[PDB]
């Protein structure tokens, strides 16, 4: 750092863009989010870390529906997030009703990433977002290609993960997942996988209250939100 | 009061005890001989001349005396520039004096070796690399350094947050040293008299190049005048006369030739831009926060010794510690100790780690590692 | 500089430099004998150093040049 | 360190621009109010008294701000000028809305909205004027009110803002009766409020000015008092120090 | 009159204080050793028992050594004792340290146990595990693998008592305990300072178990600024030594160090780290079951009326420090014989308060805002 | 407009010790050297007639030993 | 990195300037709430009478809509702005849209105009940390709390202001199935957990309820001074 942090306007004497890389860092403070691809579909697993009893579970919303075929995990600023999945929610919207089709887990991951980019373009809405977004995004869906997992960072970087990790932790699971993932991985066999994981890297125990899961598959819809089934699940494991 | 008149009478009792209590062969012949021995004050001769020597010698403080050699002595013995004793009365030189052995120099060698394999230093690979080919490779086996025609740097400067590991890592080096080590004491090379420091710095280096091979670690240079302001003032005058009388030894006109240097700073922008220069100090072995794989081993190889279950998740405890350096992480690992020993159990499990975690960290006034803000999840 | 600390003082190093100024000074009028000097930092040195003709030799060393730096290298 | 912008806040949540504006209103002349059953007063200390000085100007502290409203302003001149038009405008935008007078809170609330947002703004600096309302509206009858810097209000039965405030309102506290000030009472203790309060002695006509809100014949009727009428409640309260005399 | 038994008491503990040569060997050594004797450090060693011995005047003839008790204590800046005339090492080296650091260690204490002390008990269990337990308990800390915590400072606003702590370890700790306040290293001479630091923890070694307490370090080392102006404090090299003893090489043996501060962001990030503080103790101002404990202390030893009521002085007003407390004691005691009552009633409690606490005026206008 | 020509006459014309004594002249570096010029003062005064002091060259102090903590 | 500037992060990764702003929160007085069957209540503290001056202007509990009312802790003036936006939100809602304004989607319209603030200089993050307690259409009960850094939350039962972590504590032990299960026990529970932060002042509490089937009432001083009664005769029968 040593100064030039100042703003995403200035550039390090080394040429490396600060208040960027400030930004990767806010995503730490999030929980940790697993996502697992395979043909029988994307597999999303977040620690919801209620902080306490009184609160209902529901507000904290870490894993959210973008579309029928697209399910999103946050990992960072709250805020930040929604305007995001905002965006992402009206674009899958507005493909339907401009092209009457679904649009696919690339280009929606795409569409939000252009919102992202604009940390300081001094042309797009004047006055709005002068500052990176904190918040990482795996978009977990079936398209017409087939089941596709894309994680999003806050520097408008997008890319197609078998298997990825984010928030705290996200480092130890990804090392975990590399040993853990297979190409021939089921859905249920990943569903476990990410349990697993969590568990581990996580200090409270795996309740069904500290973990909410959810699953995108081509037959089915969302079902993004197991209930009950995060009890039968733990269980068996 | 009659408790206090029996503490009374106990300090009476010790009085009347007190009051009632009341009611080699050189001291023999060898003294009578040793009370007329004469004495023989050392001196520094200067020079020599012709026919009568007529050595001139500055006492130490004295004067320059003409003093002819001694009947008992034989004058090819007395040499030029040779420290010598003149005896007062007799105003001749008696007996040569061996040259002084300059003790405070010879103690900051350390002599000993401190007991720490690079084992125990944890997550810095990069950095004990870098310092093995300063430190070890080139003295060990020059042979690979000569293949490529390639010189050792020869200096190194150890620089990173406090309790990251520099000083333990320098100690590593000095137990497989197979060299001198010579740890510099700052304050020492500060001294009462004008330059009486920058004279000690030159003997540092003339005991350096008496010994073959020799490693310097001079910790905190910042207490060794590590600045040039040098301003009208000129408060640290003496300090910057030695500083500068390093910086010559060390390199210029015939440099340290087999010396390598090893300095260690919390703070590297307060160092003088000379000593920063390379050629003086080649390397610049920065020390960082260690990452999160070397956060485990620091808390692995501290934890071994502690006696704990075998199910605990060092990763965890790792990830739990953003940016820790070493020293807190084992501040992290004695704590939960102590959590164990307040409840009295033995073997200490992870939770009592993760409660030491919260007080090494958090409950510390870091403020971020405490968190009361909603804002992020 | 010269220091303008009252009573005690480095006075010992003032007197060496005035000693190289008295041999400096109205002396060494034979160029038989000459004397170069080097110094990180120009602005400690006194102007008395310097004088008119005690040291009026300059040699100002230039940081590296792109194709000096080339041939350096 | 964290000053300068209205917008920094202290790692104690303080707005230390806001606070220094609340603070400089001390240095301003004394202004202070009584509820009064059957009226009520606003009295303030002429300040800067000159013999050159003409003085012209009917009122200098004491401005209405409509039929049956006024406000006196203690703070900067010129904020003062600036916010006393706007509560003149925003009475009568409400008034050509509604044809009806506007209720006095609300007329405090809009100038204190107005205020807050030059705290919440970068650009400007936060307003160092402070001022208090005298009134009548139907829906909750005499009222009196103070507005801050920061932008904040509130109803009091008696308060005071310039100068020596702390004085007046220890002074007020004891003396004030609930439901029994009656307006003649309540002058008289202005005029003691106001004595303690001034370092002036003998509190001359020319150093204070008073005046009364009173709803006559269903009309409100804001009337200054002139000097004449000021100099005979003075002479009634030495009056009354003569009497104290010896019995104290 | 039960004084007069204390006093007494005081008098012949002074007096027993107070009352705290062989035929032909001692009287020859008398003789051999002259009757003014000075001393100086030994430059070398030579088997001859000649010996070059340097001095104030710098004279390093070789000189003979005939010790009866012994002569192989000789060692290299050894201080040497020498006769004025001959110069011959006379005997045994002798073996004092330095003036300034003998000040320093404290035998008496005159507070008692952690009783005085009252509402700090996490920070007392805090203390005693780093100082009193381990040498009480070794076996514990060997067992767990874990090594003491051998550093803690204390840090807390005005009058909350964090010397009364350190007074109570003086009065139960086996340890030497040298109180050093850290404004006494103010020596002008360059050097020297910092060499007094590396003299008391030489002596702290030399006692065994040592606790050094060093008061208000605020003055010793803080930031560790550039030179600036180019004064150039030279406190900073004195940290820098402190810094090295504390953990700088070598080891620390088995020295303690307690040190205090009122401000505690000042101190330099080092300083304040893990292995110089391994354990950091915060003294908050008392809340409200601390406060009834001190009151109750402070107003233990003194004539107390039923009508006082000392849970409405705690409650009634908030912010008062436990010397606080004690001043309000001591100036009710006053307030009562103003009125010639020794009986301390309720109401010289209430004046008391009152007069204490004048000087403290805090706030601004932050009331109507929030 | 004329005070110091006055205060240099009123030391021409005194009987006393006026040692004018500019608050900076013979005075060497120094933290608060108030105290050294009035001694001075004092016991030139007892020595003869009661001195008197002239404050003018007010730099006695800004010494090279000056400067506050921060 | 720098704590002065709402838009520069931190090495860490934290808005310091936002986090600020959470200070003027704790700094105001307490306020709690809680969701009941039929009768979600909040309770304020505070009432600071000031002798001279009036408390019809003090209002800590201000009703944005019919069926949704909040209580905030903060700053007084930032938190009249918040409310009356609120207020014409709700009334626009129901221009829009022919339905009254669920409390979920006035709390989400309060993080957005707090969120706003947050996102650029030359504005300050509003300095209030509001509870909003109501019966959305269908009559279903909730509390929703929404934080100066624009997050908003839902919440069984909560605590804000001064001493707020001390009543969510009390409330953690205290809050069970049964404490809800009667209009009074509930009013009980926010009188319980307001007494123990609110000091021995008792008449100190301006607790009000939301019928959610009627409209928000401020409880009258003698009812509140009953209820007080009735929990000191509780203690007294369980000693
Ligand atoms: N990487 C590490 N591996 C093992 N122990 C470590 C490591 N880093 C720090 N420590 C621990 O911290 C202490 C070592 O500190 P060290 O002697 O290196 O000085 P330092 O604090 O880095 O130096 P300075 O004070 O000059 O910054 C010991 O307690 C050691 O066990
Ligand atoms: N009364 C006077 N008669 C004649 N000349 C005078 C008189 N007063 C002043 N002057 C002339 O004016 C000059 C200025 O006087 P002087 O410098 O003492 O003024 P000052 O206001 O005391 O300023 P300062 O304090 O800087 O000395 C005198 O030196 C003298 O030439």
């Amino acid at each position: 750092r040593s100064e030039y942090d100042r703003g995403v306007n200035t550039f390090s004497p080394e040429g490396r863009l600060f208040q960027v890389e400030y930004a990767i860092e806010a995503i730490k403070l999030g929980s940790t989010a697993i996502g697992i691809q395979t043909s029988e579909g994307v597999c999303l697993a977040v620690e919801k870390r209620i902080t306490s009893p009184l609160m209902e579970p529901s507000s904290i919303e870490k894993i959210v529906e973008i579309d029928a075929h697209i399910g999103c995990a946050m990992s960072g600023l709250i805020a930040d997030a929604k305007t995001l999945i905002d965006k992402a929610r009206v674009e899958t919207q507005n493909h339907w009703f401009t092209y009457n089709e679904t649009m696919t887990v690339e280009s929606v991951t795409q569409a939000v990433s252009n919102l992202a980019l604009q940390f300081g373009e001094e042309d797009a809405d004047p006055g709005a977002m002068s500052r990176p977004f904190g918040v990482a995004l795996l978009f977990g869906g079936v398209d017409e290609k087939g089941p596709q997992l894309f994680h999003m960072d806050p520097s408008g970087t997008f890319v197609q993960c078998d298997a990825r990790a984010i928030g705290s932790a996200s480092e130890g699971a990804q090392s975990s997942l590399q040993e853990v993932y297979h190409k021939s991985m089921t859905l249920k066999e990943a569903i476990k996988s990410s349990l697993i994981i969590l568990k581990q890297v996580m200090e409270e125990k795996l309740n069904a209250t500290n973990i909410e899961l959810a699953t995108v598959q081509p037959g089915q819809n969302f079902h993004m939100f197991t209930k009950e089934e995060l009890e039968e699940v733990i269980k068996d494991i | 009061d009659d408790i206090q008149q029996l503490l009374k009478k106990i300090n009476e009792l010790t009085g009347i005890k007190e009051s009632d209590t009341g009611l080699l062969a050189a001291d023999k012949q060898t003294l009578q001989s040793e009370q007329p021995l004469q004495v023989a004050r050392c001196t520094k001769i200067i020079n020599a001349d012709s026919e009568d020597p007529k050595y001139i010698i500055n006492v130490k403080q004295f004067a320059k005396f003409v003093v002819d050699l001694s009947d008992q002595v034989a004058p090819t013995d007395i040499e030029e520039g040779m420290r010598v004793g003149v005896d007062r009365n007799k105003y001749q030189i008696h007996i040569p004096l061996p040259p002084k052995i300059d003790p405070t120099v010879t103690m900051m060698q350390v002599e000993e070796k401190p007991d720490v394999t690079y084992s125990d230093v944890g997550g810095c690979k990069e950095q004990i690399e870098k310092l093995r080919e300063v430190v070890e490779t080139p003295l060990l086996h020059p042979e690979r350094f000569v293949n490529l025609g390639i010189e050792p740097p020869k200096g190194v400067l150890l620089f990173g947050p406090p309790g990251t590991g520099k000083t333990l890592c320098a100690r590593a080096v000095a137990n497989r040293t197979d060299a001198c080590f010579i740890r510099v004491i700052g304050s020492e090379l500060v001294q009462k008299y004008v330059g009486e420091g920058a004279r000690m710095v030159r003997e540092l280096f003339e005991m350096a190049r008496t010994k073959k091979a020799c490693l310097i670690f001079f910790d905190e240079i910042d207490a060794i005048g590590g600045a040039r302001f040098d301003d009208g003032a000129g408060g640290d005058n003496e300090v910057q006369r030695t500083m500068l009388e390093l910086i010559n030894q060390l390199d210029g006109f015939d440099p340290r030739g087999n010396i390598k240097v090893l300095m260690a700073t919390n703070r590297p922008d307060t160092l003088d831009p000379a000593l920063m220069r390379p050629g003086r100090l080649d390397r610049k072995i920065e020390f960082s926060l260690p990452d999160l794989e070397g956060r485990t081993h620091i808390f692995k190889i501290h934890a071994r010794s502690m006696s704990v279950e075998r199910d605990i998740r060092f990763e965890l405890l790792a990830r739990l510690c953003p940016n820790s350096t070493g020293a807190e992480i084992r501040s992290v690992c004695t704590e939960a100790g102590m959590f164990a020993i307040r409840a009295r159990r033995k073997i200490a499990t992870e939770k009592d780690f993760l409660e030491a975690v919260n007080k090494v960290i958090k409950s510390y006034a870091k403020f971020s590692a405490t968190p009361r803000y909603m804002t992020y999840n | 500089k010269r220091f303008d600390s009252e009573k005690a003082g480095d006075r010992e190093v003032q007197r060496t430099m005035l000693e190289l100024l008295n041999q400096l000074d109205g002396f060494q009028p034979n160029t038989q004998v000459k004397v170069i000097a080097a110094t990180n930092r120009v602005d400690i040195l006194d102007p008395a150093l310097l004088r008119s003709g005690r040291l009026d030799r300059k040699i100002e060393f230039p940081m590296p040049n792109e194709e000096a730096r080339a041939r350096i290298m | 360190r964290y000053d300068s912008r209205t917008t920094i806040f202290s790692p104690e949540g303080r707005l230390y621009q806001v606070e220094y504006a609340m603070e400089a209103i001390g240095h301003a002349g004394t202004c202070l109010g009584i509820l009064a059953n059957d009226g009520v007063l606003l009295a303030a200390e002429r300040r800067n008294i000159h013999k050159l000085l003409d003085e012209v100007f009917f009122s200098e502290k004491i401005y209405k701000l409509n039929e049956d409203m006024a406000c006196s302003v203690a703070g900067i001149t010129s904020d003062a000028n600036v916010l006393t038009n706007e509560l003149r405008l925003i009475a009568q935008r409400y008034l050509l809305q509604y044809q009806e007078p506007i209720p006095c809170e609300q007329l405090v609330t809009a100038l204190c909205d107005i205020k807050q947002a030059y705290t919440q703004f970068g650009g400007k600096r936060p307003f160092g004027v402070s001022l208090l309302y005298i009134g009548w509206d139907k829906h909750y009858g005499f009222q009196l009110y103070q507005s801050d810097p920061s932008g904040n209000y509130g109803g009091w039965k008696a308060t005071c803002i310039g100068n020596n405030s702390a004085a007046a309102v220890s002074m007020l506290k004891q003396d004030y009766k609930e439901g029994e000030m009656t307006l003649k009472s309540a002058l008289a203790l202005a005029i003691k409020v106001l004595n303690k309060t001034m370092d002036v002695s003998k509190l001359s006509a020319e150093k204070v000015e008073i005046a009364t809100l009173t709803r006559e014949n269903g009309k409100t009727v804001i009337r200054v008092l002139k000097q004449k009428e000021v100099e005979q409640l003075i002479k009634k309260h030495e009056e009354e120090e003569a009497k104290a005399e010896r019995e104290k | 009159l039960e004084r007069i038994k204390d006093y007494l008491l005081m008098e012949e503990e002074f007096i027993r204080n107070q009352e705290q040569k062989q035929e032909e060997e001692r009287s020859k050594v008398d003789d051999l050793r002259g009757t003014p004797m000075s001393v100086g450090t030994l430059e070398e060693i030579i088997d001859d028992n000649h010996a070059i011995v340097s001095t104030s005047v710098g004279s390093e003839h070789y000189v003979s050594i005939l010790s009866f008790v012994d002569k192989d204590l000789l060692e290299p800046g050894c201080s040497v004792l020498l006769n004025h005339k001959v110069h011959a090492v006379i005997g045994v080296l002798m073996d004092d340290t330095d003036p300034l650091v003998t000040v320093m260690k404290v035998e008496k204490a005159p507070q008692e146990t952690y009783a005085d002390i009252g509402g700090l008990d996490n920070q007392i269990q805090e203390i005693k595990e780093s100082v009193e337990l381990p040498l009480t308990h070794p076996e514990y800390y060997e067992e767990m693998g874990i090594k003491p915590p051998k550093g803690v400072i204390l840090y807390g606003p005005p009058g909350t008592g964090k010397t009364l702590l350190a007074k109570a370890v003086a009065n139960q700790t086996s340890a030497t305990f040298l109180r050093v306040v850290g404004s006494e290293l103010i020596q002008k001479y360059l050097g020297d300072g910092p060499k007094l630091v590396r003299e008391l923890f030489r002596v702290a070694e030399e006692h065994a178990p040592s606790i050094v307490f060093i008061d208000e370090i605020d003055a010793i080392g803080t930031k560790r600024y550039d030179s600036n102006s180019g004064g150039e404090r030279e406190i900073q090299r004195t940290m820098l030594e402190l810094l090295n003893q504390l953990d700088g090489f070598d080891s620390r043996g088995d020295v303690k160090v307690i040190m205090a501060t009122n401000r505690i962001e000042t101190l330099d990030p080092a300083l304040i780290r893990p292995g110089r503080i391994d354990r950091k103790i915060e003294f908050p101002l008392p809340d409200e079951k601390t406060k009834k404990r001190i009151f109750q202390i402070h107003t233990s030893r003194m004539t107390l009326a039923d009508d006082v009521t000392l849970d409405d002085l705690i409650m009634a007003k908030d912010d008062l420090s436990g010397a606080d407390i004690k001043a309000i004691c001591t100036e009710a005691g006053l307030m009562a014989l103003r009125e010639r009552r020794m009986k301390v009633t309720n109401e010289d409690f209430k004046k008391s308060k009152e007069n204490v606490l004048y000087k403290k005026q805090e706030g601004t206008p932050e009331g109507l805002y929030l | 407009c004329g005070k110091t020509m006055l205060a240099k006459a009123v030391a021409h014309h005194t009987t006393a010790a006026f040692i004018r004594v500019v608050g900076s002249e013979f005075v060497q570096k120094y933290l608060g050297e108030g105290p050294r010029m009035v001694r001075d003062v004092f016991r030139l005064a007892k020595e003869n007639a009661p001195a008197i002091i002239f404050i003018d060259e007010i730099d006695a102090i800004a010494t090279k030993r000056f400067d506050a903590q921060t | 990195s720098y704590d002065r500037a709402i838009t520069v992060f931190s090495p860490d990764g934290h808005l310091f300037q936002v986090e600020y702003a959470q200070e003027a929160v704790k700094k105001g007085s307490t306020a709690v709430g809680v969701r009941g069957r039929d009768i979600v209540v909040l309770g304020v503290e505070k009432k600071s009478v000031a002798k001279l001056q009036d408390e019809r202007t003090v209002r800590k509990i201000c009703a944005l809509d019919d069926n949704v009312c909040m209580a905030f802790a903060g700053l007084t003036a930032d938190a009249r702005i918040v409310i009356n936006r609120a207020r014409v939100e709700c009334q626009s809602h129901r221009l829009t849209v022919e339905d009254p304004v669920t409390v979920e989607y006035i709390t989400r319209y309060i993080a957005s105009l707090k969120q706003r603030y947050t996102q650029s200089n030359g504005r300050r993050p509003f300095g209030i940390s509001a509870l909003i307690v109501g019966f959305d259409f269908d009559g279903t009960p909730r509390l929703y709390q929404t934080d100066p850094s624009g997050t908003y939350h839902a919440w069984k039962a909560n605590a804000i202001g001064r001493g707020a972590k001390s009543v969510r504590e009390f409330l953690e032990k205290n809050y069970t199935d049964e404490a809800i299960e009667t209009d009074d026990l509930t009013i009980k529970l926010v009188i319980k957990a307001l007494l123990e932060v609110v000091q021995s002042g008792g008449k100190n509490i301006e607790l009000a309820v939301m019928r959610r089937d009627q409209s928000l009432k401020i409880l009258n001083p003698e009812e509140i001074e009953k209820y007080v009664a009735e929990i000191e005769k509780e203690k007294e029968e369980n000693e």
